[PDB]
């Protein structure tokens, strides 16, 4: 009944749609093969919001894959859980943008995105009522950005009255994979303020460091990223999956946690997350999972929120657990630091609990933060876009394909405006 | 050659469609007070 | 080559306009 | 005594090869069935099907009467041109079925009037078996073809070229519906797929339910002369909308309190017709209310009261005593397979009302449009028709909508 | 009981008619020795529609090859279910027509046209109650064409109430094997559109863009699409065959789709039609059978339905499964899509449903349109036609053998009268 379709686009999208697809399936039951195999009768019950049966215990899941270069597609299939993915839905362009978010917005999205969109519209109209639709994607490349945010716009207009998550993982200087990311993340940021319902903040440089000093790897590459990105997504939308206590859906938490239709950047964290030198001498209890989700080195963004203020904050968990506990929690880390809420807003947090743990451990936690603190990412962005443009660099590559200077002018207006709308209401 | 009177019946057929189509827009509209 | 640009043209335009008068009538018979 | 049916068509005998199945699971009270029946069809895939299938040895090898090539959804097929060769066998058969019989009641027909035998070969054994016998009736439960729901495309001619010699043929006839047979399937009986088997399988239980007073004994018995007099006020009045209740699963009827006042209202509301029209723009001229089983005859007495009190419906200003009750004694029976669970009792509602003149009239735009181009027409035409009979029988629907506008004022 | 009398005529229509026997014989269990071997009962009750039994459980099919060239006899009597046709049935001429419509219809004809109508004729009446009469031929060759034309205006002469089916295939210019195609192709329309009952427009554009983009083969051959148009006529005509919920003959099917009786060109697909790689991707339903159906990029013809109406549609199912889904669906897609049918015709879908499937599948289906954008493809060959004829080129192959101006003048009044009254009821 109440349904997700899911679209990852470009590389990033696909190595974190890839490990996600695993860890649901496993938590349902499903084998590589795609049959079922599971034993109890719960997992059966909430298969219809992910998966499609298609015979004899074949379960498909709900999800498209879009990019431009066909090596994305091929490391897909060859990985285990890869052969659960219906071929049709690798809807998949030739050329490649690289880098180019004008390549990704005007030239080649031009010829995708009516194919992209037709696999949408299927994938939407075979199931009956849609809760939303889950867009995976980064905002330093071409593929993912410029053609992913002009899907999203499309699609707005489309179902205007569904909820819409965006995952995204943002640059930064300290990691600076290309050369032109404020130009891609500036242009995507205005469109993302104007058409999608909610957005994730994420980073790679956040992520670096959890793996560092939480996680205790040796060698994090990408897929220990990619399984904390996962867990966030898994246990966002676990309350529609399963029962428990308190449910607390899609659009349950977009209301309680957006005061204002332009404030909808969060920044996400997760727990347990501790590193297997350490999983043996801890405790699993209430408070243990709140001043470890409340803590500043766990968030997955490179923005302090302690150099701002909360406007609201959520946690979403997942364990037998007595509600009590979690009210109270709530009440003593918003009652001693009460300068980090905001004011004219009373019991900033909204809470749920989940009777369904993740395999392999007793009770875990999710946190979504609305803080304003998120402008220190729009203002670190906006320097090295102006740093550039006003001497303009690398300009011509996106001039030449269509877009004008205004549009630049524009961008920069909306950013900036946001930024400092943000300023007002800290 | 014979593309010459396709565009013709295309384009005059298409502005047809668009009469029709705003004729219908006045009728949901008006359906809509009387609900 | 110019005027198979028209055609082809001209016929997607048509197919979406006609895409649309569908949905309009399938709104009178629901609302009626 | 003893009534025989007749079963045409692909819809006739698929209805027959369950009606059947419930009489001889249902059984001296025998006497009135054993069968005294005839299938027959101009297509033998069906026919043959029965032939070789579990009934093989219950039903006489003559009995089965098949022809060689189908009328092919085509009324004038089906009675002018291979009609011709088939019916006179059959009838002839039929005669010596009444000659068995000694207390003949009557014949009873099943035919769906959107094809060409059900409907064309139809008429025309009815013509016959009216000038040969004429005071006998001839109960005719037709079904004829929805609104929204429809399989065929030239169903409007020939509903509407059957319906012409149905006015004046059968005596009592009731319709029956598509559509609203799969809205109780899905409603009441929660059957979200349902097929035709499911469909026959229950209007065999409205057929049981109102013979079960000639094999059954009861507190007040009714035959089929009753409702010859008791529901049709005009001659050419006679189309019943149907009912039956309870229609309910096997474990929601444990579930609830089956009674007798609330299964006479759930008979009456519009969710539970077996066909697709709405009483509540029409004005009930006669009801008749057959009950089966564990009832005394205060509570079907008091629950005539409570409708009659009610003013979500209404009735005609002529009729004060505008019922009439029916009570039978052994409940309804159930075959294994079936889906209605066992019941105590059960209500088959029979009415006449004006809502049936909604029907016709939905009917007579489709046929209009589809003749004023003359659509399919050379196919009739050149079976034998002309554009004569096109005409007058959309002549003769016009009246009937007048008439029931007339005599509902 | 109701006899199906096969004919075949020509190159196309003796490889077409080859891969239909073999279809068949093996949905009817006969072995390629010519013996009974199946295992279900029904199978048995219903072979005289096809098949004449012998001697000693010999059962010969009641078919008539037909040509000019001898290395089609060849070929058919090398490969596996050749040994099963009675030797006497091939009649077979000796000097070739090639390509030429003339000689396969006025000098070539005229002394194999006897020997063709005796056979037929004595296994007409070998059988009792006829059904009709099976053609499958070609409308560029000319001893197919041709040959095959003056076969069908003799046989309505002599049999003019009895049915008649055509499966057609139809010169496109984008495969174009021959230079007098339209030559051709219209000379044969102006007889087909007076002599036969029911014709189903086949072409090789449609096929060859079916297997690569649907099927995704990669080497197409005549065999997999031969096998493809077999698989569609085994479809029209299952319900004789074997018992259903609803029976559709072939008389009921003509009676519910030609609103008119010169409006008797139909379109044609079959589904479910899947790649090998995604067969088990998906389920067996019937909305995804009507899904592939009414997709316009699945007709068996290069004539895209969207580009005018359907005058009246036609499914045949077969499987089990329940009537009130096959009308929802058909009054489904008969109330969203409503700008592409006609307006003063409602119910512009016949259905039925048969209780065999086809061997190897659990539900199958045929579709067949009568649309009024089969107009474009006379238009389409008119063109041509007058391209040749305004300037008399390759005339004198033809005039030479009896055509005088006056016929080719015949062509293009019926090929342009036809397109008016088909744009008339649009
Ligand atoms: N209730 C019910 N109706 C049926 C059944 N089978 C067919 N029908 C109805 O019959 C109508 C068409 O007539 P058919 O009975 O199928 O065929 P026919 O009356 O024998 O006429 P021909 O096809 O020419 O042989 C359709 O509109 C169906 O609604 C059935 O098993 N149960
Ligand atoms: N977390 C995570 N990030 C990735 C992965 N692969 C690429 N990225 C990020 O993607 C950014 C560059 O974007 P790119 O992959 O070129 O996007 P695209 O070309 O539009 O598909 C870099 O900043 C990386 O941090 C991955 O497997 N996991
Ligand atoms: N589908 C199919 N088409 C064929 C086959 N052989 C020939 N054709 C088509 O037939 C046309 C030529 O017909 P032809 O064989 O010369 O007919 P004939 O000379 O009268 O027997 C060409 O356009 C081919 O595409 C075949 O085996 N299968
Ligand atoms: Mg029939």
């Amino acid at each position: 009944m109440r349904e997700i379709v899911h679209i990852q686009g470009g590389q990033c999208g696909n190595q974190i749609g890839a490990k996600f697809w695993e860890v649901v399936s496993d938590e349902h039951g499903i084998d590589p093969t795609g049959t079922y195999h599971g034993d109890s009768d719960l997992q059966l019950e909430r298969i219809n919001v992910y998966f499609n049966e298609a015979t004899g215990g074949r379960y498909v899941p709900r999800a498209i894959l879009m990019d431009l270069e066909p090596g994305t597609m091929d490391s897909v299939r060859s990985g285990p859980y890869g052969q659960i993915f219906r071929p049709d839905n690798f809807v998949f362009g030739q050329t490649g943008a690289g880098n180019n978010w004008a390549k990704g917005h005007y030239t080649e999205g031009a010829e995708l995105i009516d194919s992209v969109l037709d696999v949408v519209r299927k994938e939407a109209e075979s199931c009956d009522c849609l809760q939303g639709f889950q867009v995976c994607h980064s905002l330093g490349g071409g593929t993912g950005s410029g053609m992913g945010t002009l899907l999203i716009s499309k699609i707005r207009e489309e179902y205007p009255d569904r909820m819409m998550l965006t995952f995204s993982v943002v640059p930064s200087p300290k990691v600076s994979d290309t050369v032109v990311e404020p130009y891609n993340a500036t242009l995507s940021v205005h469109q993302l303020v104007e058409n999608a319902d909610e957005c994730m903040v994420l980073d790679n440089e956040a992520l670096y460091d959890i793996c560092f000093r939480t996680l205790k790897l040796t060698t994090p590459t990408f897929g220990d990223l990619n399984h904390l990105i996962s867990a966030v997504m898994s246990g966002i939308t676990c309350c529609l999956r399963f029962p428990g206590q308190l449910n607390a859906d899609l659009r349950k938490l977009a209301v309680n946690l957006i005061p204002f239709p332009r404030l909808h950047f969060f920044m996400v964290g997760f727990t347990p997350l501790t590193s297997r030198g350490s999983q043996q001498y801890r405790a699993l209890t209430v408070p243990e999972l709140t001043q470890q989700m409340w803590d500043a080195k766990n968030m997955m963004c490179a923005a302090d929120p302690r150099h701002g203020r909360y406007l609201t904050a959520s946690a979403l968990f997942r364990g037998r657990m007595s509600t009590k506990e979690v009210d109270e929690q709530m009440l003593n880390v918003q009652n001693k630091n009460s300068s980090y809420f905001v004011e004219w807003i009373p019991n900033n947090v909204k809470s749920s609990v989940c009777d369904i743990p993740p395999k392999g451990l007793k009770m875990s936690a999710t946190f979504i933060g609305n803080s304003t603190a998120i402008q220190e990412m729009f203002k670190r962005v906006s320097e090295q876009f102006t740093a550039m443009f006003r001497r303009k660099a690398f300009l011509h590559w996106y001039t030449g394909e269509g877009m004008d200077e205004m549009e630049f002018t524009e961008a920069e207006s909306n950013m900036n405006d946001l930024v400092s709308e943000y300023q007002q209401y800290q | 050659p014979f593309a010459q009177a396709l565009i013709n019946r295309l384009q005059d057929e298409g502005d047809m469609l668009a009469r029709k189509i705003v004729l219908e827009m006045r009728k949901t509209k008006m359906l809509d007070q009387q609900l | 080559e110019a005027q198979q640009n028209d055609i082809k043209a001209l016929r997607r335009e048509l197919e979406l306009k006609k895409a649309k008068l569908n949905e309009l009538h399938e709104d009178v018979r629901r609302k009626e | 005594r003893e009534v025989i049916s007749i079963h045409i068509g692909q819809a006739g005998i698929q209805v027959g090869n369950a009606c059947w199945e419930l009489y001889c699971l249902e059984h001296d009270a025998f006497n009135t069935f054993f069968p005294r029946c005839i299938f027959l069809d101009l297509e033998p895939t069906v026919v043959d099907e029965v032939r070789t299938g579990t009934y093989r040895q219950l039903f006489h090898p003559e009995q089965l009467i098949s022809g060689k090539e189908d009328a092919a959804n085509n009324f004038a097929r089906g009675h002018y041109t291979i009609g011709k060769e088939i019916v006179d066998l059959a009838l002839d058969r039929i005669r010596k079925l009444a000659d068995n019989c000694t207390g003949l009641q009557g014949f009873l027909v099943f035919n769906a009037v959107g094809g060409g035998t059900g409907s064309g070969l139809g008429s025309l054994l009815l013509e016959r078996l009216s000038v040969d016998y004429g005071k006998k009736s001839k109960l005719g439960f037709t079904v004829y073809p929805s609104p929204q729901v429809s399989t065929a495309v030239v169903e409007p001619y020939n509903s509407v070229l059957s319906t012409h010699s149905l006015l004046e043929h059968t005596d009592v006839a009731v319709m029956l519906d598509n559509e609203a047979i799969y809205d109780i399937c899905r409603r009441s009986l929660d059957i979200e797929r349902p097929t035709y088997t499911n469909l026959n399988r229950l209007i065999a239980q409205v057929i049981s339910s109102l013979t079960a007073s000639l094999r059954f004994d009861g507190a007040l018995n009714v035959d089929i002369t009753e409702f010859q007099t008791n529901l049709v006020p005009y001659p050419r009045i006679h189309f019943m909308l149907s009912s039956y209740a309870p229609i309910i699963s096997a474990e929601k009827a444990y579930h609830e309190q089956l009674s007798v006042a609330e299964i006479t209202n759930a008979a009456f509301e519009p969710a539970s017709m077996m066909v697709k029209c709405d009483p509540r723009h029409g004005k009930y001229m006669a009801c008749c209310l057959m009950y089966r089983g564990d009832v005394v005859p205060k509570d079907v007495n008091a629950s005539v009261a409570t409708i009659k009190t009610k003013r979500t419906i209404q009735f005609v200003d002529w009729c004060p005593t505008g019922f009439k009750c029916g009570i039978n004694y052994q409940p309804p029976t159930v075959v294994p397979g079936g889906d209605l669970a066992k019941v105590q009792r059960a209500v088959c509602m029979i009415s006449n009302s004006t809502a049936i003149g909604e029907i016709f009239s939905r009917l007579d735009h489709k046929f209009d449009l589809m003749y004023a181009k003359r659509a399919f027409v050379h196919w009739y035409v050149g079976e034998g028709m002309e554009e004569g009979e096109f005409s007058e029988a959309r002549e003769d629907l016009a009246a009937l909508e007048k008439d029931f506008e007339e005599v509902g004022a």
